[PDB]
RNA sequence: CUCCUCAUGGUCAGACUAUGUAGGGAAUUUUUGGAAU
């Protein structure tokens, strides 16, 4: 498995932000992250490239479609320094 | 000198404006001391120069002449590990080295715990030099950097000097020094001792493991013999890394080596070596190839008999690889011979390879002194007039026979007995075979078997025979045999005379019982019977001979064997087995031939691993230039078509500069011949 | 890529956006984790502080040595 | 066989890599990964006005093509892997030869 | 055995065009995804259609403030990725 | 003492064979006589030490000219730990595996000393008995007296009483050696010739001298053997402890 | 050089780690392109 996959699994239960290949940003609490980067998310606030913002309850996006994630700074401590 | 003769001590002064005699006098002075050091060959009045092996070594490793003669005397047959360092220290390049008072404390600490003892003492610079050498082998970096500067000098020039000493001893043929020196050279190269395990020179082998093996007090052969990886980890008592260690072991050189010696004659002794290489290759660790020095040394390990460097390439590892060489013996060692000679293989790089297999002499009994060939009497008087029918005299396009052919002619052309005609390439064996054939025809016999192993010269000889021999007897059918057993059988019937290689005619004659034509063959010419020595084919050709003799005895048949061959020392025995008599046998020496021929053999260095080198090429061009400037015509032989092309372009380059590119003919004539 | 570890690196994305951050770890897919990562778009103009980010290896074009590690 | 190995041979070579995005790269290959990820040093890079960069690592799939020096010996570099595979793969009458 | 089958399938498949190109040292023209074309000789190939091409002449089409113009350049030693290949044409 | 002075002194050992003489005993065909070559002896002298006793086994067979003559073809150098005037030696070697052994009989053993005796001392006789107790009664011994400038070959035999004495008396036993006295040993017939030559067998580890390897030596224990060239008593292979101590002098 | 697979030697109660004449890194979530304009 990937070390960043391992971190991303640690990120479960936290509030993360996600940018997809389309450019829409989904901020919310990450329920579940599979090995394939498929992520289940809660109470998501979404900002579109046009600037419009919406709210949704439960969202699940495919791994392949995710440009990148931003995860909280708490995890930066360890154990990935090694 | 020209500018100021008396300043630089020219006595000649007014005499010799060009200082011819001054130059020549300096050369004289140089070549005396060089000759004393056996660097070059020189003679005062005749004035001929040539380079020796020691001189070549000094040239290669750029040893000063003083260092050179120091090596010459100080190295000895019995010199040991302690003396080797001393000699190294004595090397003239260290004359400028001297002990220092700030160096002296560390020196004092060293020389107590130094493994290799020192015959000299702290005040003497030589002792400082070889203790620095020891430190270098043992990997000691230093705080006080005066010592460290000196040891840098030793670092850069040490492997050089040691390697030179080793080559010198190898030329001398000394057994005790050469092995230890080879170990030292290896230690300068790889920076370690023998007691430090060879796993150190692997880049990937870890530190804890090598410490553990150093401290474990175990023979190296045992670790090498261990196979099971888990069992290796248990043996090295750390479970971790064991698999890695075993992988690296199979990457360490391991040889199952065998040698079968065998005498060619009493003086010359040939050794057939079987060298197997079990290790697995790596381009990173091993490099391009593996040079391995093969030493043939006596039963003591005192003096070297014979040596060669051999390259083990990636292709050879694991194959069953035979290596052959010859050695001439001594007079006393010839008379009484030892129980065995030692054959030892050492890696120029890898540590503690040390594969020594005894070369077994147990009841090896040498044969008798070589018997001389039958003498050449003085008679020329035999000629084409002696033979009976004058239709056979229009054949040879000459009248008087040769000196060697005149000797054999009486037993050959007159009687019908079994003749060993024998020797020489230049003296026509073709002609003597022709005479034998004529004698055979003369008696109304008609079946003739001419057997030469060289299939291309068979065809030439057929072309010459069919146009002339066949028509004079007037009916006789001369043929060459083809690949088919059926076709060469039908030829065996149709044709009076058959020409074939030993393989062909042995294959056809294998059923003599079933083919009754072969039971009836009256006369045979075995041409070039000296090629029975040649590989398996010679064995085929003696199978054919033996079969024919067995047929003669079994069928009570009178079969005339004419054995044509080259000069052979064991020839008379060979004729004896063929149903011959000492009077019928004629063996001559190679010197008996009628065109005195100088065999000039010239030996060059580092050529064993190559087809030719550039000095060989130059010398060949020089010889060719001598012949071409003379009226003589000359030819050069080469291993391949590729090699011929390379040498051709090379020759053209040599010629274009010098006066002679000459074809001894105009440039406009040659294109009409080569139009194709 | 292991030498680049802990360094400040500049990664160029597939869309042309420029990200800059400390390279803490990678993987086979070249998915990178970037600490204290900020985004620049046009060249400073339109710079944003993202923080700790993963980037996908499918989106990454190239990376260059920006500055020394903290 | 695998051309990526041929790229592995290309260390310390000065090349100009055109990329799928149109970017031009000029630099000395320090190494190429089997992914065809190419790490280079002393690189001038032109995006579709050159930027000079000490080191550049490029993801292999982004590489469009790599233009090699004309001096390169392709005959020698192409034939390796077959020889390596042959190396991985690898009685009385022995001496046809005599005395 | 598996290796044998792969080489054979390669020989009698569509791959035969680039195999034939390497053996005959014949020029082929490659329409790429950049809308550029490469007419060259095939020095080496790969299952991915990675290629070593010699005597490369690449032709492209450019638009300006007037009539469209074709542009072309010579690259003697060119190595090409396998995904940029749209089409490999073999012709006289 | 230690390695330095004796090891440096070892180089001069080739000089000890320039002069070779023995007190010449009457030649008698009644008992078997031995023929020893000049090269094997020389090599053994080279490998040996000026102080410490070095001792190997010696093997050969009877030639067909005289069955009573015994030609020493094969010296066999064995695992041992030597002292001044005494030595510890392993068992009788099992050499059947090697070639050039077709019924090679066990002739005896050879050793070095510095004292000129007409008899075998306690440390020697006891060792002899321990080697050959129930195995071969009539085997012989070669005691080489060595001093700078010349060496001397003193051959000896043994009767059945000495074996009993060695069986009973192993450690110390100086008084029972004194009572043992000169008489039991009988001067065996030995010759030195350049008309024949011989070879060495050595252990598989190629370290015969266990002087500084104290843990590895075993007085009764099995070892593989091979033909080869033996090393010096003080040689790099025999002195591994010194290199770890030499680099350990500077440390790290 | 990297990841996986496999093999392996070890350790722990499948995981981890060193090594490997090993296999591999083009058919949906990454490296053989849906990009091009």
């Amino acid at each position: 498995n990937g070390i960043p996959v391992k971190l991303l699994n640690e990120a479960q239960g936290h509030i993360v932000s996600l940018e997809l290949t389309t450019g829409a940003t989904y901020r919310g609490k990450l329920v579940e992250s599979e090995d394939s980067m498929n992520v289940q998310l809660r109470d998501v606030i979404a900002t579109e490239p046009q600037g419009a913002v919406t709210h949704m309850d439960q969202i699940f996006v495919r791994g392949s479609q995710i440009k990148f994630i931003v995860v909280p700074d708490l995890l930066k401590n360890a154990p990935l320094f090694k | 000198m020209l500018a100021s003769p008396m300043l630089y001590k020219v006595p000649d002064i007014s005499s010799d404006g060009q200082l011819k005699k001054f130059r020549e006098s300096l050369v004289h002075s140089a070549l005396c001391i060089l000759k004393e050091q056996e660097l070059v060959l020189y003679d005062a009045e005749n004035d001929v120069i040539e380079a020796t092996d020691l001189g070549n070594i000094a040239s290669s490793f750029y040893i000063n002449h003083a260092s050179m003669d120091v090596y010459n005397r100080e190295l000895d047959e019995h010199t040991t590990q302690i003396d080797l360092f001393r000699i190294f220290s004595m090397s003239e390049e260290f004359k400028y080295v001297s002990v220092r008072y700030e160096e002296k404390r560390e020196l004092k600490q060293l020389l107590e715990k130094a493994p290799i003892p020192i015959r000299e003492d702290i005040d003497d610079p030589l002792a400082k030099v070889n203790v620095l050498l020891q430190s270098y082998f043992s990997q000691l970096k230093f705080e006080g950097f005066a010592l460290n500067s000196d040891i840098v000098f030793i670092h850069q020039n040490a492997g050089r000097l040691l390697r030179a000493m080793f080559e010198i001893c190898l030329k001398r043929g000394w057994g005790h020094p050469t092995r230890m020196l080879l170990n030292l050279c290896k230690s300068a190269t790889t920076k370690m001792w023998p007691t430090n395990c060879p796993l150190r020179q692997f880049k990937t082998c870890p530190v804890e493991v090598i410490k553990r093996l150093e401290a474990s007090t175990v023979p190296w052969g045992d670790y090498l013999q261990l196979e099971t990886p888990a069992e290796v980890g248990r043996a090295i008592r750390s479970e971790k890394y064991g698999k890695q260690v075993y992988d690296l072991l199979k990457r360490f050189p391991k040889m199952s080596v065998t040698c079968n010696a065998q005498p060619i004659t009493r003086s010359v002794m040939r050794f057939n070596i079987e060298i197997i290489a079990d290790w697995i290759w790596d381009m990173n660790v091993h490099g391009s190839l593996e040079p391995f020095l093969l030493m043939l040394e006596d039963t003591d390990g005192d003096s070297i008999l014979y040596y060669d460097v051999l390259f083990i390439t990636p292709d050879i590892v694991g194959h069953e690889f035979t290596l052959s060489f010859t050695y001439e013996l001594k007079q006393h060692n010839q008379n009484n011979l030892p129980p065995n000679f030692f054959l030892t293989l050492i890696s120029e790089n890898w540590w503690h390879s040390e594969f020594e297999i005894p070369v077994s002499f147990n009841g090896f009994k040498l044969p008798k002194k070589f018997p001389p060939p039958t003498p050449l009497l003085e008679n020329i008087s035999i000629s084409t007039s002696e033979l009976g029918n004058d239709d056979f005299s229009e054949v040879f396009e000459f009248k008087t026979f040769n000196k060697i052919q005149s000797q054999v002619f009486e037993s050959l052309y007159n009687s019908n007995d079994s003749v060993f005609v024998g020797s020489g390439k230049g003296t026509g064996k073709t002609a003597m075979a022709e005479l034998a054939l004529l004698n055979h025809w003369r008696q109304n016999k008609g079946r003739a078997v001419y057997i030469n192993p060289s299939g291309e010269k068979i065809d030439f000889l057929l072309s010459d025979w069919n146009k002339r021999f066949s028509h004079l007897a007037g009916g006789k059918i001369i043929n060459k045999l083809g690949n088919d057993p059926s076709l060469n059988l039908k030829l065996l019937a149709k044709s009076h005379v058959l020409l074939a290689t030993p393989v062909q005619f042995e294959l056809l004659s294998r059923r003599w019982r079933q083919r009754k034509n072969i039971q009836s063959l009256e006369l045979m010419i075995y041409d070039d019977a000296h090629e029975i020595s040649q590989g398996v084919y010679g064995a085929v050709y003696e199978t054919l001979i033996s079969r024919m003799i067995f047929i003669a005895t079994q069928l009570e048949k009178k079969i005339r064997f004419v054995c044509l061959s080259n000069c052979l020392a064991n020839a008379r025995d060979f004729g004896e087995w063929a149903g011959m008599t000492k009077s019928n046998i004629y063996n001559f020496s190679p010197s008996e031939r009628i065109e005195p021929l100088e065999i000039n053999i010239q030996s060059f260095k580092d050529v064993e691993h190559i087809s030719f080198n550039f000095s060989m090429l130059q010398m060949a061009f020089e010889a060719s230039a001598a012949a071409a400037g003379n009226r003589n015509s000359s030819s050069v032989f080469l291993p391949s078509r590729k090699d011929c092309m390379e040498v051709a372009s090379a020759f053209m380059k040599f010629s274009k500069a010098i006066e002679w590119d000459m074809l001894n003919v105009e440039e406009e004539q040659i294109v009409p011949y080569i139009e194709k | 890529l292991a030498n680049l570890i802990d360094y400040k690196l500049r990664v160029l994305t597939q869309d042309g956006r420029v990200y800059i951050g400390q390279l803490m770890a990678f993987d086979k897919h070249m998915n990178l984790v970037l600490n204290e990562c900020i985004e620049e778009r046009v060249p400073k103009v339109e710079k944003r502080v993202l923080g700790l980010t993963i980037l996908r290896g499918e989106q990454i074009l190239s990376t260059v040595v920006e500055d020394k590690p903290l | 066989m695998k051309l990526v190995n041929f790229l592995k041979k290309l260390r310390n070579e000065q090349v100009t890599i055109e990329l799928k995005n149109g970017t031009t790269v000029w630099g000395t290959l320090q190494s190429v990964s089997p992914q065809m990820n190419a790490i280079l040093t002393d690189v001038k890079l032109t995006l579709p006005n050159i930027a000079s960069l000490q080191y550049i690592n490029i993801r292999g799939n982004t590489i469009r093509q790599i233009i090699l020096p004309d001096s390169l010996n392709l005959d020698s570099l192409l034939v390796d892997q077959k020889q390596l595979n042959s190396l991985r793969r690898s009685a009385n009458k022995r001496p046809r030869r005599g005395l | 055995e598996l290796e044998e089958l792969e080489e054979f399938e390669f020989k009698h498949g569509p791959m035969s065009l680039i195999n034939d190109a390497m053996v005959t040292r014949t020029p082929v023209i490659i329409s790429l995804r950049n809308n550029h074309k490469i007419i060259a000789r095939v020095k080496a190939f790969d299952r991915h259609c990675n290629m070593v091409l010699e005597n490369v002449k690449e032709l492209w089409t450019e638009k300006k403030g007037k009539n469209v113009i074709n542009r072309e350049r010579f690259i003697s030693k060119l190595f090409l990725r396998g995904d940029s290949v749209i089409v490999v044409l073999k012709t006289p | 003492n230690e390695w330095r002075k004796s090891a440096i002194a070892n180089t001069l050992l080739y000089l000890r064979l320039k002069n070779i003489y023995v007190s010449a005993d009457d030649f008698v065909e009644e008992q078997n006589v031995y023929v020893l070559p000049k090269n094997l002896l020389k090599k053994f002298i080279e490998i040996s030490d000026v102080k410490i006793q070095v001792a190997a086994f010696i093997y050969g067979m009877s030639a067909k000219d005289h069955p009573k003559v015994k030609e020493i073809k094969t010296v066999v150098l064995v695992p041992q730990l030597g002292h001044v005037g005494s030595v510890q030696i392993s068992n009788i070697p099992d050499i059947g595996d090697l070639p050039d052994t077709e019924g090679l009989e066990l002739l005896g053993w050879i050793h070095t000393q510095t004292e000129e005796l007409k008899f075998m001392a306690a440390s020697e006789v006891a060792t002899h008995s321990k080697l050959f107790a129930d195995k071969k009664r009539d085997c012989i011994d070669i005691s080489i007296f060595s001093t700078p400038g010349s060496v001397s070959l003193s051959a000896y035999n043994l009767t059945d009483e000495g074996y009993q004495w060695g069986e009973e008396n192993k450690d110390i036993m100086n008084v029972l050696s004194e009572g043992f006295e000169p008489t039991f040993s009988t001067h065996a017939q030995l010759l030195l010739s350049d008309r024949i030559t011989g070879n060495f067998i050595i252990p598989s580890g190629n370290v015969w001298n266990y002087t500084f390897m104290g843990t590895a030596f075993n007085q009764e224990g099995d070892y593989n053997f091979k033909y080869g060239i033996p090393l010096e008593f003080y040689n790099e292979m025999h002195r591994p402890v010194h290199f770890l101590q030499f680099s350990e002098l500077a440390g790290d």
